[PDB]
């Protein structure tokens, strides 16, 4: 979620906000600070974890050639989830 | 779009905005990275 | 050797007045003449074959608008390549650049023996393969 | 006030011109140190260096005599004079 | 041709150009240092700098050469050579439907002869070589800068000239004119080290030192 | 080879002769430049600038380097005479906008890292 | 045509997750060096950019960045009416480019679906 | 003269017997492709990328492992050799993950480059790929193990170079995996070197992750100051920021290895940095001020005291330029109390003879040794690359190692003699059995750690060890050129400071406390304000606010070792110079320039305005300080030994205990590594366990 700085400046998804003594805040006066309000980390955190029944699962991001390079994810660790290193989708074996 | 509507996404703007140049809604650039070097803060306690 | 009206000239070639380089970037610069080290990330040796001339790195600050890396050094990216050290030092001397040149570091020859991995009485025997 | 703070002896390991100072260090330096225990006598050998004696006096004032092709007796005289005024 | 990807090699033109290179070397031994034909059938004549006018005039006027057109005249900077500047003449023969390249060399202080008497086209090419590389051409009808700003210092196409140069231009309101200042970049050019540490072409491998 | 070929001058005196001719031409041109370009400087200022430009290269001993310097000086003179240069080009010899850079060790130490 | 190269945008997966995994291929290939990238591991461990700038006044609008991109993250969109009254509004930010993506994704995706079989 | 003649594509070369095909091709300038082969490791011969055709031989041979035969013609570019390479590359890429955009190796891989240069351009693998689960071996190496091509380079390195047998392979066939089997940290001073030897992104640096690509970095070649080895390094920078530290090959010092502190403590260069001059306000607190104001304060205090009233202490990270500048400045006020934090015995010869205080055998010289004796030192953590060389000679040369001190683990088996210093007298008198071993040895070596000279009986320890070395040199058991006596230093600034005439240790300042104390990067805490009169005016000059900065009256922000061109002399005596990779942050300045400016403001202007001039001053004080990369021999060990016999000091009964007994004491040693969060993570992982420091390596 997009929060606010103690000065009232809006904090971006990279965690950027000028401190209270930074003169560079004058650039936003009589203007606005451009912040994208769709934090991708919080959005990918909302996706469920797929209960696929295999030790190795494949993920290409969905949409075939319109996704990402196809990768194979190991699902042998029973404490962690196997997540795709391209799009963040998570996978796990059924109910351990 | 009446016959072939676009695919619905939850992150797509539901309200299109025109060119806001010359308005207080105009985009102003800034560095999106955090500070690289952290300075040493002196102790608040004096040595004497 | 040819009819060119050979005129006697000193053997200290100095083209600094003709290069158009501002005077600050001749006397105060210090170039480095070296064979670049092998990038330890790879085991390819094809980048350690020619001599390089690089200038001393000056100040880079942060652009107030975008946070970009600014410079006032025209020679920050200037990198010349040479076949031998002698060519590099001649080029640096005729251009009036103070230089320090370091000797090329090549790998020393090494005695590799696969059969040592299974030595009967030496510590070179490996416990795993 | 201008007493002697330290002396530096520069020489070379192989060059024939530093052979007298090499002999001096071999046969006389230990006695010089036993007579001057608190005087820094910094012997720094470096290849292809002309032999030189440095004497640093009070307030950073230094003077160097040259020891090239000196005999060990000449280096002994040169150190005696430095360490005792005359110079 | 079961090799649809490889460029086809034409050996007849290679032989023709080899024979003509032998011919040219034999007719002018006084100036020809080397002649070679590329794998893509391009013939080069390496000459002493003194032979520019004789060799060029021979190639223009000889009935077996008839290289009437000067396609291009340029220079190449190679700092590791004592004669750093490589002067390249590209000539075309309409009569024999052939092209030839003539190359010589010079350094910062030796003048190359102007070839404007051989080709009228050389007038602006030699001015451009002088402008961008600093090579003087003796007996040029009008030698001066052609491409760079008036009063520009340096020769930008030299390999040791910086990419953005040394001065910038801007309008100054105090003095009411455009002024020149030392160059400052809000974002400096980002140097990329792209060369692979592995050898690409074994056939061009130089013998070890 | 052991020797090299000249540009024009086979000796240092010939190079000096051509330098003096170029200096003469520039010295006579300066008043016409001041009048024609409508420069806000004096003729004394312009001629002192010409002299100071000549004095930058006084350390040159190679007759070929001197010859090339003379060639470039004549080129500059012809750009000035034919009014190929603008007023901004003539006024670039006088770095009126650039601030006085420091020269002593202390001020350079104060303002940054450059030697 | 769907191939038209206009204003740039950064795209997302249907999950809302960014597509850019900060490989820097677009920055490497950019003929004008218009792309500036800084990256680091995100708090969730993802490989994501912290800086993604395009100097639109350095840009030559060649589309090499969207060719180099392995995940269709950076694209040139259909927009061509984005003139500005100041030079500074043409130095795009990561937030600006992501808002461009969210603004134009509906037609960007349709264009890509129209032309991706040629790519 | 026993060279045999072999042919590489018809060109004849003369090679020593036992030279492999790969080496014979290497001496004509042809680099055979390889993954598993490393010249500094044992030969494995498993990746099969080096397969090459021998003319007239039907079967290809592994060039890395096959010794050349007389008359062999190596066909390095024949069609059979190319097809072998293409097949091997196809097999390597069959199960390789499509991770190039998300893998840190991309752009400097080896798999990528040799796929481009020697493999095909397309795939015919129409199946599902392998995937193995990740292994956690500590907070330094990120193991994305499904990228592993099973070249065994990491295992061979860990077993041979590092001496820890933790890496290995479990299973067989296609599901054979490289790891530790159990969940175990790969803790070693040399652990980070398996990242560079790994040809692929299987082993990567956690601190460097996702942060830069190889092509955009600028590579500045410099020297490490985290120890006295002086390891040659490359500093990767991008857009004015230090990005990472890499080893730079030097066969005589560090080969192609660096220690983990050298590799990863650059994290501290971005924290606790001194950026602006500071003075004390009327409330007694440090506040930012201009350079002129602070320098004028110091100069006012400078030209009011003289002699013993003004003194200086040099820290462990100080260049020779700053050292000589401060010495000249203090001499201008007739002060000779220029000290270091690290004590060396000043009795007898003291610092006068250079051979008294350095590693005379040199780092390359331990290979030639027959037996080494280690006294009161832990070379594993004091000087990791010197200990690596000792293990290299222990492994190949069958070097025999003995130690006096704590039975510390050194990654190689040695003979432990004891920990009381009384054994040194026992050996010197010839009573101990190991005295015979030293005597019946052609190239014996006795190494005394600088850490053992910090004791109160360090003078007697040095005297006893010299008595040992001389006792085996008065008998014809060793040649004259061989040096037996060595001092192993752990402080990067120590040998340069000793060379320039600094007093070893801060005993002079304790004897005569100053009214003006220059703390030149001194963060050891040897001298505190309770050892100073009441109102000592303490100046601190440095790059970090760690220990000295809190107590100072004025703060002068200096440059770190990556921010200046600076001379550092290593434990064996060779001067090396760094180059600036970035400029100092904020208003921080080069140290010798700060001292020169202060001298000019004080009216005692030093006679150098330039780095070349201060370096010529260094030459005037000690000429070896400008002979970069050259090790100058130092003689007159016998003079030092006959001077050392007049001090007749006794030995304490205290056992010789090194400051660093385990790895947790290795990471945090200086101000830069105390400001490093990577070093903090390393200490946390070492002391608590593997679950302590956590990080999602999920991309
Ligand atoms: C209108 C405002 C101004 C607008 C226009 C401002 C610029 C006007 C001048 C532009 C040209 C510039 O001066 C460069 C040239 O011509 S350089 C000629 C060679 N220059 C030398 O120096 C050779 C070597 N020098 C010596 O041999 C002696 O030192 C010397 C000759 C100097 C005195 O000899 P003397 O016998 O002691
Ligand atoms: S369109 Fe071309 S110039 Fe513009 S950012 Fe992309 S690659 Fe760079
Ligand atoms: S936009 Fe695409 S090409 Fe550019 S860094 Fe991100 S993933 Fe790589
Ligand atoms: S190690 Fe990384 S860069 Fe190299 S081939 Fe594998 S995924 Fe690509
Ligand atoms: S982890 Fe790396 S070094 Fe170890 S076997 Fe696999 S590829 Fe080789
Ligand atoms: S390199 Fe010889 S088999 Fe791997
Ligand atoms: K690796
Ligand atoms: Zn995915």
């Amino acid at each position: 979620g997009v929060r606010t700085s103690p000065t009232g400046e809006k904090v971006t998804h990279t965690g950027q906000a000028y401190d209270d003594g930074d003169y560079r805040r004058v650039r936003f006066s009589d203007r606005q600070k451009e912040v994208n309000e769709n934090f991708a980390i919080d959005l990918i955190a909302e996706q469920p974890v797929s209960e696929v029944g295999s030790r190795v699962i494949s993920c290409d991001g969905g949409g075939g050639a319109l996704g990402h390079p196809r990768v194979y994810i190991n699902l042998d660790k029973e404490t962690k989830t196997g997540t795709c290193g391209y799009c963040g989708l998570q996978f796990r074996q059924p109910h351990h | 779009p009446t016959t072939k509507p676009p695919t619905a996404r939850k992150y797509i703007w539901t309200n299109h905005k025109f060119n806001v140049s010359g308005t207080p809604q105009q985009y102003v650039p800034y560095s999106t990275t955090r500070k690289k070097i952290q300075e040493w803060v002196p102790p608040s306690t004096p040595y004497k | 050797t040819q009819d060119t009206q050979l005129i006697a000239v000193d053997e200290k070639l100095d083209i600094t007045t003709l290069t158009g380089v501002p005077e600050e970037h001749i006397k105060t610069r210090k170039v480095r003449i070296f064979v670049p080290a092998r990038n330890n990330m790879q085991s390819g040796v094809n980048n350690t074959k020619k001599w390089k001339m690089e200038f001393d790195t000056r100040e880079r600050w942060e652009n107030p608008l975008m946070g970009w890396s600014s410079t006032a050094d025209p020679l920050s990216n200037l990198v010349l390549t040479f076949s031998t050290k002698e060519d590099a030092v001649a080029f640096a001397e005729k251009n009036g650049w103070s230089f320090d040149v370091e000797e090329r570091k090549v790998p020393k020859p090494k005695s590799k023996s696969y059969g040592a991995n299974f030595s009967w009485n030496k510590r070179t025997r490996v416990s795993t393969k | 006030k201008l007493g002697l703070r330290e002396i530096r002896i520069h020489l070379c390991q192989r060059s024939p011109g530093s052979q007298g100072v090499r002999d001096f260090i071999e046969k006389r330096y230990v006695e010089l140190k036993k007579a001057n225990p608190d005087l820094p006598i910094l012997i720094r050998e470096c290849s292809d260096v002309q032999p030189k004696l440095w004497a640093r006096y009070a307030f950073g004032q230094e003077k160097n005599v040259s020891l090239n092709n000196f005999s060990a007796d000449q280096v002994t005289r040169t150190l005696e004079n430095v360490l005792s005024g005359k110079a | 041709d079961t090799r649809p990807t490889i460029r086809p090699r034409n050996d007849v033109v290679h032989k023709q150009l080899s024979a003509f290179g032998q011919y040219v070397a034999e007719i002018l031994p006084k100036y020809v240092q080397q002649v070679q034909v590329s794998c893509f059938n391009e013939l080069e004549i390496f000459i002493h700098p003194d032979g520019v006018i004789p060799v060029l005039t021979f190639l223009r006027d000889h009935t077996n050469a008839q290289f009437k057109s000067l396609a291009d005249l340029t220079a190449v900077d190679v700092p590791t050579r004592q004669n750093r500047f490589e002067i390249v003449y590209n000539l075309l023969s309409l009569r024999f439907n052939s092209r030839i390249r003539v190359k010589t060399y010079t350094d910062e202080l030796t003048p190359i002869e102007s070839s404007v008497t051989v080709y009228k086209a050389a007038n602006w090419y030699e001015r451009e070589i002088w402008d961008m590389f600093g090579v003087f051409f003796a007996n040029h009808p009008d030698l001066r800068r052609i491409l760079t700003d008036y009063g520009f210092e340096g020769h930008p196409f030299r390999k040791d000239f910086p990419l953005s140069g040394y001065v910038e231009l801007r309008y100054d309101d105090e003095v009411k004119r455009v002024v020149a200042e030392p160059v400052e970049l809000a974002q400096e050019f980002r140097k990329f080290d792209l060369n692979s540490p592995w050898e690409a072409f074994p056939a061009y491998r130089q013998p070890p030192e | 080879g052991t020797s090299v070929k000249p540009i024009f001058s086979r000796d240092m005196n010939e190079a000096k002769r051509r330098v003096r001719e170029l200096y003469r031409a520039w010295y006579r041109e300066v008043p016409n430049t001041v009048h024609l370009f409508q420069l806000d400087i004096s003729v004394k200022q312009g001629r002192d600038k010409v002299r100071e430009m000549f004095m930058k290269n006084a350390h040159v001993t190679d007759p070929r380097v001197v010859d090339l310097l003379v060639i470039k000086g004549k080129m500059e003179l012809e750009e000035t005479i034919n009014v190929w240069k603008q007023r901004t080009h003539i006024m670039r010899f006088f770095h009126e906008t650039e601030a006085p850079r420091p020269t002593d060790f202390l001020s350079k130490f104060y303002v940054g890292h450059d030697p | 045509s769907p191939r038209f190269r206009g204003e740039h945008a950064l795209r997302r997966y249907p999950s809302g997750e960014e597509r850019c995994i900060a490989c820097k291929l677009c920055e490497a290939v950019c003929p004008a060096q218009a792309i500036t990238i800084e990256a680091e591991p995100r708090a969730d461990g993802s490989r994501r950019t912290t800086r993604y700038d395009i100097d639109m006044t350095k840009c030559i609008y060649c589309g090499f960045c969207q060719e180099a991109c392995p995940v269709d993250a950076i694209v040139e969109g259909p927009n061509f009416e984005f003139s500005t009254e100041t030079h500074e509004e043409l130095l795009y930010n990561k937030e600006k480019l992501l808002n461009n993506g969210d603004k134009w994704e509906a037609e960007i995706a349709a264009n890509i679906q129209a032309d991706y079989l040629y790519r | 003269s026993n060279l045999i003649e072999v042919f590489v594509d018809g060109q004849s070369v003369m090679v020593e017997p036992g030279t492999t095909v790969l080496q014979a091709c290497e001496k004509v300038g042809m680099q055979i492709p390889r993954f598993c082969y490393h010249e500094r490791l044992s030969v494995a011969g498993n990746c099969r990328m080096c397969l090459v055709e021998i003319e007239k031989a039907p079967k290809v041979v592994a060039a890395c492992a096959m010794p050349v035969m007389k008359g062999w013609n190596i066909l390095t570019n024949s069609e059979k050799s190319k097809k072998a390479r293409e097949g091997v590359m196809e097999f390597l890429l069959a199960n390789h993950p499509l991770d190039c955009p998300i893998c840190d190796q991309g752009g400097e891989c080896d798999l990528q480059d040799q796929s481009m240069m020697f493999g095909s351009d397309r795939s015919r693998f129409l199946e599902g790929k392998r995937a193995v689960e990740d292994k956690n071996i500590g907070p330094l190496v990120k193991t994305i193990m499904t990228r592993c091509i099973q070249c065994t380079r990491c295992i061979r390195f860990a077993s041979e170079i590092a001496g820890v047998d933790d890496l290995g392979t479990t299973g067989r066939g296609n599901d054979m995996q490289v790891g530790t089997y159990i969940e175990k940290m790969f803790m070693s001073e040399l652990s980070g070197n398996i990242i560079d030897i790994c040809p692929v992104g299987a082993l990567t640096s956690k601190p460097y992750a996702f942060t830069a690509r190889p092509w955009e970095t600028r590579k500045t070649e410099s020297i490490d100051v985290m120890d006295a080895v002086g390891s040659n390094i490359v500093v990767s920078t991008r857009t004015g920021e230090v990005m990472r530290i890499l080893p730079r090959m030097h066969e005589d010092i560090n080969e192609e290895w660096i220690s983990d502190k050298t590799r990863f403590a650059y994290d501290g260069l971005k924290r606790q940095r001194l950026t602006q001059p500071m003075i004390r306000n009327e409330k007694g607190l440090l506040t930012y001020t201009t350079w002129e104001d602070a320098l004028s304060r110091v100069a006012g205090m400078l030209q009011s005291f003289q002699g013993n009233d003004v003194a200086a202490i040099a820290g462990g990270l100080v260049d020779a330029e700053a050292l000589v500048a401060l010495k000249d400045l203090l001499n201008r006020v007739d002060s000779d109390s220029l000290c270091t934090e690290e004590v060396f015995p000043t009795a007898g010869a003291g610092t006068d003879l250079r051979s008294n205080y350095l590693l005379n055998t040199t780092i390359a010289g331990v290979e030639e040794a027959d037996v080494i004796l280690l006294v009161g030192t832990n070379p594993r953590f004091e000087a990791p690359l010197f200990n690596a060389r000792i293990r290299k000679s222990w492994l190949h040369n069958d070097l025999k190692v003995a130690l006096i001190g704590s039975p510390v683990d050194l990654t190689y088996r040695y003979d432990h003699l004891g920990d009381s210093p009384k054994i040194l007298q026992d050996i010197a008198s010839g009573n101990h059995p190991f005295s015979q071993i030293l005597k019946e040895a052609k190239k014996p070596m006795v190494v005394l750690g600088s850490s053992a000279l910090q004791r109160s009986d360090g003078t007697a320890i040095l005297a006893a060890v010299s008595n040992i070395a001389q006792n085996i040199r008065l008998s014809s058991g060793v040649t004259g050129d061989w040096k037996v006596m060595n001092i192993l230093h752990r402080i990067a600034s120590q040998v340069a400071a000793l060379d320039l005439g600094y007093k070893p240790g801060v005993e002079a300042i304790r004897k005569n406390p100053p009214k003006v104390l220059f703390l030149l990067g001194a963060d050891g805490g040897c001298i505190t304000r309770q050892d100073l009169p009441k109102d000592c005016f303490i100046i601190y000059q440095g790059h970090h606010g760690d220990v000295g900065a809190p107590m100072a009256d004025v703060i002068l922000p200096g440059a770190a070792y990556t921010e200046k061109s600076a001379t550092y002399v290593n434990t064996e005596g060779r001067a090396q110079q760094t180059k600036v990779a970035v400029t100092p942050p904020g208003l921080a300045r080069e140290d010798w320039k700060i001292i020169r400016a202060l001298s000019e403001i004080a009216g005692m202007t030093l006679p150098y305005d330039t780095l070349d001039q201060v370096r010529s001053r260094l030459e005037e004080v000690s000429p070896n300080l400008v002979r970069y990369d050259d090790v100058e021999g130092a003689n007159y060990f016998q003079q030092a030994n006959e001077l050392s016999k007049l001090v007749n000091q006794q030995l304490l009964a205290d056992p010789l205990v090194p400051p660093q007994l385990t790895i947790k004491d290795f990471y945090m040693t200086d101000s830069i590594s105390r400001a490093s969060q990577t070093m903090a993570k390393c200490v946390k992982a070492v002391t608590e366990g593997i679950q302590a420091v956590e990080e999602p390596s999920i991309c």
